[PDB]
């Protein structure tokens, strides 16, 4: 498994802030129970 | 028990650096984290009862 997360390190390190913020709200909606869909600029 | 290898799911703040960490297979309930008063799962009340193999911090 050490060869599998070696790209998880390379991907989660290069994610843009827009992806980091989008991953935050979706994760919270998952935690509070709201559907993750419907979330998806001025 | 085995500790799974992964990133902590809930980062308390935005910009928190993601780090590969030792993680429990299942998120421990908030009652299991407290020491002075035990819970339904474990009735230990102090580090003596838990019996840690390593020295505390
Ligand atoms: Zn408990």
């Amino acid at each position: 498994a050490a060869e599998w997360i070696s790209q998880q390190r390379l991907s989660l390190y290069r994610r843009s802030e827009r992806q980091e913020l989008s991953e935050l709200v979706k994760n919270r909606m998952k935690h509070l129970g709201l559907p993750t869909t419907g979330y998806d600029h001025q | 028990v085995e500790y799974v290898k992964g990133y902590p799911p809930n980062s308390p703040y935005i910009g928190s650096s993601p780090t590969l960490c030792h993680l429990l297979p299942v998120k421990a309930p908030f009652c299991c984290l407290r020491l002075d008063k035990g819970c339904k799962h474990n009735s230990y009340e102090d580090a003596k009862a838990y019996g840690f193999k390593n020295k505390l911090i």
